[PDB]
């Protein structure tokens, strides 16, 4: 019921099997575009048949509050080719919206969304904002043990290994570059089980020069293949548009 | 409504041993006997009557009455006529001064100025109280204090004699130079370890003198320039002492003054006089002045100030001190 | 525990305890036919008691079309009181986020937070609240701010009266201090004439700085639990929330950055830099501007300031 290639050709040019459960993974420092790209994709995912939509519906998970409802509204109103309240309206109709304020919470926030996605069948996408949000708290409140630095990551990413197995979902995760190490960076400081879990992953970057921005790069790794590429896009009034 | 403990001031391992328990928020624990927390947690039952103690630990101010309390707390004069009027009115209490200059251009002198004339009497604009003078360059001299003191007595007599009243005559009965050395506090720091011990216990000797209304430290440059290589423990120090300060100068009703020391800084094959101590020091302060010489002349110039416009005047050094032209 | 929702018996907490179930996720992440075999409780009572749990213990979501209806009405823009910021910032700044201003000794930033506060307790007539961690604050420049926007006393006294100031100089006073305010707010719903709407805190590197050093990590979950509480104050009581940061050079490359560390670089939400016009031409007043970081408009725009005029 649900195609990779259909959700964005320009990236995933490679996979064309009928997707059944995958985990993806963006990564990269401040200001590089990572929620521009997800508002892009579910812009995507959420728009009519007519205009160039998929007619699914999106669940997004917000843990570093910082989802904006009036980006999302222009972006849709920008790609649509006629603007109507009740077309926006009816757009808005099949996305959701949840806050976290801890890692318990996330996690029986996680224990309680499978009566939704039972309850729901067109769901086919799910995001996740800001996994490392949480992570020098778990550490300090850990002490020197790291069994206990790592539990509620454990349990969190097998909760969300049993969702995505369970009801054939995409997961879309973000987390933050926090830590250097003594072209490209990456210092893994995240769960063994969440590293593990990982299929595809994708870096950010923005150009030091100041030519009004307006250039972000972006390097696609898959683990499967160990294909490097890199792509290179633009954000504008209506989203993103690769070059 | 939900607090959690790593808000609240308690040790690691209690903390990760109620955190390996189970217990999350403050609440949670505001209805646990501490005989049966010690049983579950396996803290001692001290360890339970301490952090009881601790997490109950944790008023209505407008800017109307912050404005009375401003107006109604006076400022420390100079007697240089010029930097009170680009200062607004002289040194302003429950705020940090900072003070930079080269190698002779009159620091200690207004040092020495301001405790003088922190305890000149109400009737005549004073503020009426005591100073507490920290020394960490030995540069205090007897004399000088003398001088100043003699001088400014000198000159509030003239003044009640022009007024000719009977108010001002009361008050200078009792503004004798005995009083005013006596009520000058005197300590002598040799090393920054020493500097940051006193600077502890400064708030009991604050509670035991409630009168004193500035405190001095001539000298925060030399103890930390010499035999300290690990720059990032200086900065730590320093961003503590700072709080340090500016909290005991809000909870007391002080004015804390600071005098810092001027370093060379080498660009573009030039080279230019800034002060010491690197740029995060910058923010430490609430106002900073810098002193400098022009072609034979004294200049203060109000580099930073959250309420008044950057400007600069023109002083002098007499043998009565501070003073103005 | 007892009291912590209704079904719960002190006899089937003891029996629970017994078998190693402690807190809400340990009875959560179980299974129903596992656990009801060591001990033999009741067998559809434990699905009933769960359910329970995750209702009163879970975060529920929304359609998306309901919180836009919501947000259509809620969302406020406030204007600073300054023509050329508010061009920069698009007609002001939104409730519901979280503002930071970077700029170096004497770049303003307590010029624009005061300009601010006394615009929005004249202009708007709301009550605002003042956090203040380095003594940058002073009623003679409010005053000399509203006098140039009004000449009635008592109009200047009732702006002045809507004003609250806060004084908190090390972490876990500041902790506290928001902890408390969001109890009020949460206990003063019913009421709309006195809430606060707008919290400035005057300088979150000042109580910070001590604590950042050395191997440690104490430094750092503080500092991510006070960016915790900010944001639970912007976002749950539809709040603006400005704060002010120093600003910092980078050794290996000469650039300045926000100060705080790369964690701390992702807390706000927008962020406006603050510098002086090269010396030359910015004797006073004269400042530049910039945008350093968005969600709604491209990086790298410049404006012009001048303290000196607000007054
Ligand atoms: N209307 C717009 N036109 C052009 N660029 C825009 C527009 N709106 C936002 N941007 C750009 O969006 C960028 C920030 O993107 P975004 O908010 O997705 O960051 P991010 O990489 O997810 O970072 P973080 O998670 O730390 O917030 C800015 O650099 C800005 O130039
Ligand atoms: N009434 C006034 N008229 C003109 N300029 C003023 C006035 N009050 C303050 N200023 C200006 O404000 C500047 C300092 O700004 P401000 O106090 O906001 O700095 P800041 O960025 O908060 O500094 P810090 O890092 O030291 O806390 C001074 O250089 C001065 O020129
Ligand atoms: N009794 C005095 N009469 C006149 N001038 C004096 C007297 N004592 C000191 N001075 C002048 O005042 C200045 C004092 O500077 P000083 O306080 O030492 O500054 P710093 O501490 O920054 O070196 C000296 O340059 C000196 O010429
Ligand atoms: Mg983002
Ligand atoms: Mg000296
Ligand atoms: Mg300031």
């Amino acid at each position: 019921r649900s195609s990779l290639k259909e959700i964005e050709p320009n990236l995933f040019a490679d996979e064309d099997s009928p997707v059944h459960g995958d985990i993806l993974e963006f990564h990269g420092p401040e200001g590089t575009g990572k929620t521009e790209m997800l508002y892009h994709l579910t812009a995507r995912c959420i728009l009519p048949k007519s205009e160039g939509g998929l007619e699914v519906e999106v669940l997004f998970i917000d843990t570093d509050y910082h989802f904006d409802m009036l980006r999302l509204v222009t972006i849709l109103e920008h790609r649509l080719s006629q603007s109507s309240e009740e077309i926006i309206k009816y757009c808005l109709g099949r996305f959701f919206l949840v806050y976290c304020s801890s890692s318990t919470h996330l996690l029986l926030t996680l224990y309680s969304l499978e009566s939704m996605f039972c309850s729901h069948p067109s769901l086919c996408l799910l995001i996740l904002d800001s996994l490392s949000a949480f992570y020098w708290i778990d550490r300090v409140n850990g002490g020197e043990s790291v069994n206990l630095q790592e539990s509620t990551l454990r349990k969190c990413s097998q909760c969300l290994e049993k969702l995505v197995n369970d009801y054939r979902l995409v997961l879309f995760a973000t987390t933050q570059t926090i830590m250097q190490k003594a072209d490209i960076d990456y210092r893994p400081y995240l769960c063994k089980a969440w590293q593990q879990l990982v299929k595809h992953r994708m870096f950010f970057s923005k150009q030091d020069d100041s030519q009004s921005s307006n250039q972000f790069s972006l390097v696609s790794r898959c683990l499967k293949s160990n294909s490097l590429k890199k792509h290179f896009f633009i954000i504008g009034e209506s989203g993103v548009e690769f070059c | 409504m939900q607090r959690d403990l790593v808000s609240f001031p308690l040790s690691p391992a209690v903390r990760v041993k109620l955190v390996s328990a189970g217990f999350q928020t403050a609440e949670e624990l505001l209805e646990v006997k501490p005989s049966e927390l010690s049983k579950e947690v396996g803290i001692s039952k001290a360890e339970a009557l301490e952090t009881l103690q601790i997490i109950r630990r944790e008023k209505k101010c407008t800017a109307l009455e912050l404005l009375e309390q401003e107006h109604t707390q006076g400022f420390i004069i100079t007697f240089c006529s010029a930097l009170d009027d680009i200062l607004g009115g002289g040194v302003p209490l429950m705020k940090t001064t900072e003070i930079c200059g080269a190698p002779g251009v009159g620091k200690t002198q207004l040092c020495m100025q301001l405790a003088v004339d922190v305890q000149i009497p109400e009737c005549f604009g004073g503020v009426a109280g005591e100073a507490v003078f920290i020394d960490t360059e030995g540069s205090f001299m007897v004399d000088r204090v003398v001088d100043l003191a003699t001088a400014c007595i000198q000159h509030l007599q003239l003044i009640a004699e022009k007024h000719k009243g009977e108010e001002h005559r009361k008050a200078l009965e009792d503004f004798t130079l005995d009083n005013i050395l006596s009520h000058i506090y005197y300590f002598r720091c040799r090393d920054y370890t020493e500097l940051l011990a006193q600077v502890y216990l400064l708030p009991d000797f604050l509670s035991e003198h409630s009168k004193v209304r500035l405190v001095i430290v001539d000298g925060i440059a030399f103890p930390f320039r010499h035999d300290l290589d690990d720059l990032s423990l200086r900065t730590r120090l320093l961003n503590g002492l700072a709080q340090q300060m500016i909290s005991l100068a809000n909870n007391h009703r002080l004015a804390v003054i600071l005098t810092n020391q001027m370093t060379t800084k080498i660009d573009r094959n030039q080279a230019l006089l800034v002060p010491a101590l690197g740029e995060s020091w910058g923010h430490a302060a609430t106002i900073r002045l810098i002193f400098h010489w022009d072609r034979k002349q004294r200049l203060a110039t109000l580099y930073k100030s959250p309420s008044q416009k950057e400007c600069t005047v023109l002083f002098q050094i007499k043998p009565q001190g501070f003073r103005d032209t | 525990r007892v009291g912590l929702c209704p079904g719960l018996t002190e006899e089937m907490i003891q029996l629970l305890r017994s078998h190693r179930i402690k807190t809400v996720v340990d009875l959560v992440s179980a299974d129903l036919e596992e656990v009801a075999q060591k001990c033999g409780l009741s067998y559809k009572a434990l699905v009933a008691l769960r359910r329970v749990l995750l209702a009163q213990f879970s975060a529920f979501p929304v359609n998306g079309a309901d919180l836009y209806e919501e947000l259509k009405t809620s969302t406020a823009i406030l204007s600073t009181g300054i023509g050329s910021l508010d061009k920069l910032l698009d007609a002001g700044l939104y409730t519901g986020e979280v503002t930071e201003i970077v700029g170096g000794p004497g770049s303003g930033k307590t010029q624009v937070c005061l300009c601010m506060a006394a615009n929005v307790a004249h202009g708007l007539q709301q009550n605002v609240l003042y956090v203040d961690s380095n003594g940058g604050l002073t009623a003679s420049r409010l005053l000399q701010l509203l006098q140039a926007k009004t000449q009635d006393e008592e109009e200047q006294a009732e702006a002045l009266r809507r004003i609250q100031v806060v004084h908190a100089f090390d972490i876990f006073q500041m902790l506290d201090v928001l902890q408390e305010l969001r109890g009020t707010v949460a206990q003063q719903v019913t009421g709309s004439s006195g809430t606060v709407k707008v919290v400035v805190v005057d300088s979150v590197t000042a109580v910070v700085s001590p604590l950042l050093g050395g191997q440690q990590r104490e430094g750092l979950a503080l500092m991510m639990q006070l960016a915790r509480e900010l944001k639970t104050l912007a976002r749950d009581l539809g709040m603006a929330v400005v704060v002010t940061n120093h600003i910092t050079r980078d050794r290996d490359s000469g650039r300045l950055k926000p100060a705080l560390g790369r964690s701390w670089s992702f807390v706000p939400s927008t962020r406006i830099l603050l510098d002086t016009i090269e010396g030359a031409g910015a004797s006073g007043g004269r400042r530049m501007a910039c945008l350093a970081k968005s969600s709604r408009q491209p990086t790298g725009f410049q404006e012009m300031v001048d303290i000196g005029t607000w007054g």
